């Protein structure tokens, strides 16, 4: 702590990561493979 | 830390949530 070591935060918070895994799930469950290749 | 030219000057002081009271002003995570 006296030593000039630091820990920077990630750009995407765990809240934002959980919103992406939610969108990937909701796309997969409602629309199959289609949201990977065009509109859902 | 700083941004560029048209995006003029305005700086970040890179604390681990430790306050801005050491230094518009906006405390940030
Ligand atoms: C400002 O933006 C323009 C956009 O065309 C860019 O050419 C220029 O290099 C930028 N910076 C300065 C100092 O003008
Ligand atoms: C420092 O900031 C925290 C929030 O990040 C706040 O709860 C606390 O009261 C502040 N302390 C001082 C002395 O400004």
């Amino acid at each position: 702590k006296f030593n000039g070591l630091t820990v920077l935060p990630p750009l995407l918070t765990d809240e934002m990561i959980a919103q992406y895994t939610s969108a990937l799930l909701a796309g997969t469950i409602t629309s199959g493979w289609t949201f990977g290749a065009g509109a859902a | 830390i700083t941004p560029g030219t048209n995006t003029s000057n305005q700086v970040a002081v890179l604390y681990q949530g430790v306050n801005c009271t050491e230094v518009n002003v906006f405390q940030t995570r």
